[PDB]
């Protein structure tokens, strides 16, 4: 399950689009509240890409469900704090749809 | 990112996937392993102003700009109550 | 109690500015954090108020007791004045649940023993009968500090 | 901005305009969106025909008007293959007689 | 320089609220005490802005460059942020002299080139061509503190 | 406690004393009077030099957010000239 | 799109306006909308903090017509190298002689008075279509899809 | 080569070719089928303006791909109006 | 330390001559030898077709006097964002009034006259140390050598 | 504030303090112990001292300032004593 | 729009700047907090001709483009005595020697 | 003698002028090269009030004559460089007059 929970987590993170640019990298680690707090005043559950990888080695995640449930909820955190059209916006609906895509081909084949 | 929400008379409403997502009960049957939801229940003069209110909620939730009352008239009250309990909005 | 003003000694004036479309009922929070009613801003209104550094207040629908905001946020705590600069507290709607709103124009509508007349389901029935209240929602928001402090 | 609901007979859009944005760019938005060729359909507003290249700030969508949670209501048609459709407007959902309660 | 920011290095969150009629040009004083001009706020609108405590701002109107005011009164300087919570700026009209409101609306219709044409006296045409300046009331307002 | 302006034409403006005041030069004509003359001053501006009066009175030191004092184009440089005249 | 990328590194830029008008800078924010910023009076060149990637605009803070930075339309600052700053230098361009005249008459005529004047229909429509930022961001959206 | 424009009052304006072609409309009746002849006359035009019409062309052609600064072209309000209908004939 | 990067990407260039002399542009060789290229007159301004990471240095031409670019002493261009051509604005600094005045007497006085001029001797030695492209590379270095 | 500076043959100058702080040897004369507003040029002639209160002028305006500056001009006639004055100043 | 000027009576010489905008009267008031006299006690002159109290610079004749921070323009000073004022004199500064043959 | 040396560099620090601000915040941390290269260029010998508590901790300065030639080499790194009659200016001018005091009430008291 370790073995399959990374190679989901770790092609979402590695994934470049057709420009040649990594989405994850914003993703993959949070700002300190010094930097920013409007996201620690108007999202409630921070999560980043770092704290996936530190919850699949404390084994918190139960199941692959448990692992996609906390992936949508920092995809869907940027998405509120940050605006519709934003490049991190629909960068978080094309890494909720790289995971849904990363999650269907490893755990069924 | 859009989404198709259809009432029991039979309209289609298309809205961003991401207004829809606003009420917890589409984000559990949307959420997991379709951009289609039928609602048997609810009618499209109650699931028209659902949307409409998805629309205001996205838009004026944490905006500087101070927020305008959303207007519910007496003819829908009661059955947009019923819809927005359903609905988790 | 976690959510309670703080003797200061220091006075701050400070501007409540009511840009609601409702009456607006300021509630002080006392030093041993009970909520004290003071006099109702009419909409579209600003008055100068004199309050004190440290002291903690909370801002409502006067007639019923619906949730507003101050400076986008719940509570309002006035900073120390500067220069006799007056502080100000913008206080506004917040974007309320579908449900919430729905309740709040039902309620207004029918006769709080009609509620019982609505085909509607027995759970929202007793929403409906839940009137909004400072006590519950100022217990909400110490939960709500658990998670931060 | 202007807010806008398009329909067809029985299909709704809500979506985002400028007040600055012209009515072809909103149908391009359209295309984008329903997956047909923007020369297709022909866009009314309150069922009469709309400028191809006027500004919505022109056609009368204003913040007045347009509001998120009230948005302007503009009519579209397929014409297909040299197809002429009158508007066919298919109300909503009635909802029943005020009830005594409320009254 | 007595009106001049304080570099502080705490940052302090803050709501610029346009409650005027006019488009708001939000003036920064640096820590030498010179005017920065920053980005315009449209009729009626607000925005969430980073600034940082002690930083003193002024606001104007950006076309005709009139005077506005603040909190009722003519700078803004941010407090220390409580609980994560926004200061609020609330920018207004003042109250201006019946001459110096006469003298906004005649700049607004006649050219300067034509103030000439106007049968008024030469100090009222004085008074015409001396538009409003961010600088001229800066040097009142220290007046106006000492 | 009310006080009397009187225009060019010869209308009458029965106004507020402390409302008058506000002009320096009223204040003057008067401090040392019920009625003044204006003889240079005609009625459509010594009427508008009065709503102002009643502007200024009631808007200075207000919290509620204050709006612009109208003037049209008609009535802008014979009011700017009444203006400069008093002495606000 | 025009984009304008959050970048969170720093680019030191020099806005100097070379045209002979008053200049608004116009930057557009990550959603791509237009965010006016302060004016550059002609012949003056200040230091400003933007971000690498930010895109921006320049244009007549009167007239909204079209000016030009480094000979292009759009002004993206390059990451600082050596922490040299990037120079922005903002120049009218060789607008055509029509363009030019209707900019002339646009600024002599008030809008409402166009109807009044003893030219043909099409030279009012011409005079009564304002440059704006908007309408030319759309153009420059369909140059950027004529070039996949 | 030069080429020759002749106002309605019949003042003579000889142009290097280059300079005219800047106007869509000369382009094409120079263009048209000795052939690509020396003359075109604008019976509706007066010197005036197709003078400051040829003053466009020396200062489109001279600032065209000029790197910093271009100065503006001026237009005094008393020719403004004919001059846009003029620029628009030309096509200029 | 101090060169050109061999790189064979181009970078289109704007030189823009904003001082009042007459201007050598001095590009470093990937060796890092200054290499004088043609002068840009006062006012003047040229397209340059050069390459990312090639780096420049400007001087009057006449007394080989320390120009500016974008406010700094070299130049790097970036590459190019979208075809967007990169601008070098070369300005005078502000030279001290002393150095100033050299230039003046220097340009006045054959050198071999400098032994002629009532003055004091450490002025006699100021002025015979005419400025120099490498004396200000080896500098530039030891600046280079202290920032790391 | 305005310092004075007074040349030989007994002509003031009167300019701003920080403008005047541009010399580096008058930075030293005036925040030195001494026992100020005024500072003497024995050795200093006026058409000289008038023209390095120029160069301050110059100097200030012209710093802290980026797209174009203009050339500090010297008549032949006044260069030898202003390159004397201006060493004998930090600049 | 900014003005680079030597106010300069006698052997005095005053360097300040102002805006073209300013007034002449406001240029009195800045002596007046230098040399201690009030602007009722002061003429200043632009050459020979006195310029009124509610003139702007600019209208006066000064400009950015001729009163330029290293060529300020001059304006001449004169103070009041009793009930008349005393002439206008503007000490001239000292003369520099002749070019040595060696900068020819 | 470090408890003599801290009252001092400590009273210097927590003063506050008579409107109540504190002049010493400026002077805490000097300021990055990346932030201020021209600070580092003319400036020989850069110090700050953390890198004096920092040579109190590790005995650098032998004698209270010691810590003070470093409080006047920072506060005339401000007189040198800076702007005469600026914010930080007359602060390192007070800063220099409140050392000068403190250091006279606990070495001979
Ligand atoms: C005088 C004069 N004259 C003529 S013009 C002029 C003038 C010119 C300019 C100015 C003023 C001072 N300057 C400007 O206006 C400049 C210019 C132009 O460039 C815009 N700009 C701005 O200032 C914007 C601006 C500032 C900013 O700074 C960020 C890069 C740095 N910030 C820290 C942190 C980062 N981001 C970090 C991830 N973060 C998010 C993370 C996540 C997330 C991550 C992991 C897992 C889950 C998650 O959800 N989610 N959301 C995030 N959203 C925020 C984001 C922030 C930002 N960039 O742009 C300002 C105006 C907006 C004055 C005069
Ligand atoms: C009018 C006016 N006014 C004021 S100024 C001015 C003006 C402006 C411009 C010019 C003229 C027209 N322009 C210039 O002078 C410009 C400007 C400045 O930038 C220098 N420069 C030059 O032209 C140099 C120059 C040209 C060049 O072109 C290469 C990039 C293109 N080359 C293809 C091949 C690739 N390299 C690839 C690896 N390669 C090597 C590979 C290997 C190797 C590889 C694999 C395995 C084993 C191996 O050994 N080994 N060695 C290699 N070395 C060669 C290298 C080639 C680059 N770059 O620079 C000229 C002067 C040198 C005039 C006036
Ligand atoms: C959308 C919209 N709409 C309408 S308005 C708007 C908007 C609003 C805001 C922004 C953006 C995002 N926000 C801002 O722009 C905010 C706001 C306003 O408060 C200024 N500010 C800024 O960002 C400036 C700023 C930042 C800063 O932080 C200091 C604590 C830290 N800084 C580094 C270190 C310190 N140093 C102070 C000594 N200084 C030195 C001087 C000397 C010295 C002095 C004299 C003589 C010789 C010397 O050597 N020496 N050493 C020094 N150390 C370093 C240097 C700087 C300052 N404070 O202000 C930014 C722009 C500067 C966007 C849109």
């Amino acid at each position: 399950l370790t073995k399959q929970m990374n190679a989901i987590i770790d092609t979402v993170i590695n994934y470049k689009d057709s420009s040649g640019r990594q989405l994850s990298e914003v993703f993959i680690q949070l700002p300190s509240r010094k930097e920013l707090p409007e996201y620690y005043e108007l999202i409630r559950k921070p999560v980043d890409f770092k704290k996936i990888k530190e919850r699949i080695r404390n084994h918190k995640y139960r199941s692959l469900g448990d692992l996609e449930k906390d992936v949508m909820l920092l995809c869907h955190n940027a998405q509120t704090f940050n605006l519709e059209g934003s490049q991190i916006y629909e960068d978080s609906i094309v890494l909720q749809s790289v995971f849904k895509s990363a999650r269907q081909k490893i755990a069924k084949e | 990112m859009y989404v198709k929400l259809i009432s029991s008379d039979g309209h289609e409403f298309i809205v961003k996937r991401e207004h829809a997502l606003t009420s917890g009960t589409i984000k559990a049957m949307l959420s997991g392993p379709t951009n289609e939801v039928n609602f048997r229940e609810i009618p499209s003069h109650v699931l028209s102003k659902v949307c409409m209110y998805f629309t205001y909620k996205v838009r004026y939730t944490n905006s500087s700009t101070e927020i305008p009352e959303f207007p519910i008239a007496p003819e829908i009250a009661l059955e947009l109550l019923m819809a927005a309990n359903f609905l988790d909005c | 109690p976690v959510l309670r003003s703080v003797n200061s000694r220091e006075p701050s004036q400070v501007i409540f500015c009511n840009r609601s479309p409702r009456v607006v009922l300021p509630v002080w929070l006392n030093f041993d954090g009970e909520p004290q009613p003071y006099p109702t801003l009419p909409p579209g209104t600003g008055r100068r108020i004199h309050s004190y550094r440290g002291h903690l207040w909370l801002f409502r629908d006067a007639g019923t007791h619906d949730g507003l905001l101050v400076n986008q946020t719940e509570l309002f705590v006035p900073s120390l004045n500067v220069d006799g600069q007056p502080i100000f507290a913008n206080i506004t709607l917040p974007v309320y649940t579908l449900k919430e709103r729905c309740l709040q124009v039902v309620r207004s509508l029918v006769k709080p023993e009609n509620y019982r007349r609505l085909d509607i389901v027995r759970s929202l029935y007793e929403d409906l009968e839940d009137h909004p209240n400072v006590q519950k929602d100022l217990e909400r928001l110490t939960q709500e500090r658990i998670a931060h402090q | 901005d202007v807010f806008l609901m398009i329909r067809r007979h029985k299909t709704t859009i809500f979506t985002d305009a400028k007040e600055s944005s012209t009515v072809f760019e909103l149908k391009r938005i359209v295309e984008g969106i329903l997956k047909r060729p923007p020369d297709e359909q022909r866009l009314y507003k309150d069922d009469q025909l709309l400028d191809d290249g006027k500004t919505l700030g022109e056609c009368g969508f204003t913040s007045q008007t347009a509001r998120p949670q009230a948005p302007a209501t503009v009519g579209l048609a397929f014409r297909a293959d040299d197809t002429f459709e009158a508007l066919c407007i298919e109300p909503f959902s009635s909802p029943p007689e005020l009830p005594d309660v409320m009254k």
